[PDB]
């Protein structure tokens, strides 16, 4: 799952 | 911190261009992060997303063989390369982004400025690449 | 890749950490991590522990003590979804979600209430879609 926006 | 992608595709593309589709998605797998759509032919699929990523990351100009599919519909393509493809359907402009980790896309309304478009997507695949995703 | 930014660019830029984890719940496969001074390297081993014990027997940190980076915390707060320790100036903060595992560690004196904050909210991010 990727991570949140930066 | 913690925001979804939901709400950063509505506001960082969503908000900046009239689009009829918008979406963020992973580059290995095409797997959805986070998309908007209006009134599209099909919803956006995963299969959809994955034959961009690979194709972009493989061979940008096979794009020029069959065109670029998204949404049940087949956009024209006028730009590929690793980075950035472009096309065409009809009075819509579709624009498409590669960054190190994810494929950022959107399509705008007939008639929508396409110069706009480009620049609010390139501009968020810049920022998104410079923050190493 | 995008983890190891997210670690240092966003949960260690809210926290002084001494140290930062991401990883799988079921191998305790790492995704990023930054450590700070720490006596050893976080190793498989100890997050593989860690994500058992979470899951299975959370009152099993009372025994086992809390081990990250070959040091020990001391379990304050123990349920299946979130541990608490301590050691010293230094708390510890781990969250599991379905399939993820995390944990940050604060540097002496950094407020454990921003940690704890940090560290759930991300445990948030990823329950909202069922990681």
């Amino acid at each position: 799952p990727p991570p949140p926006p930066p | 911190g913690s925001g979804s992608w939901q709400s950063y595709v509505d506001n960082q593309i969503c908000q900046h261009v009239d689009c009829r589709l918008a979406v963020i998605a992973g580059l290995q797998d095409g797997a959805v992060w986070a998309k908007f759509e209006k009134d599209l032919p099909k919803q956006i699929t995963q299969q959809e997303l994955k034959t961009i990523a690979d194709a972009i990351r493989s061979n940008p100009n096979s794009f020029l063989e069959g065109g670029i599919h998204l949404g049940g519909e087949k956009y024209i393509c006028i730009q590929a390369d690793n980075s950035l493809v472009r096309g065409r359907k009809g009075s819509s402009a579709l624009c498409i982004v590669a960054t190190n980790t994810c494929l950022l896309a959107a399509a705008t309304v007939d008639g929508f400025p396409p110069g706009q478009l480009n620049n609010v997507v390139e501009k968020l695949g810049d920022y998104l690449k410079a923050n190493n995703y």
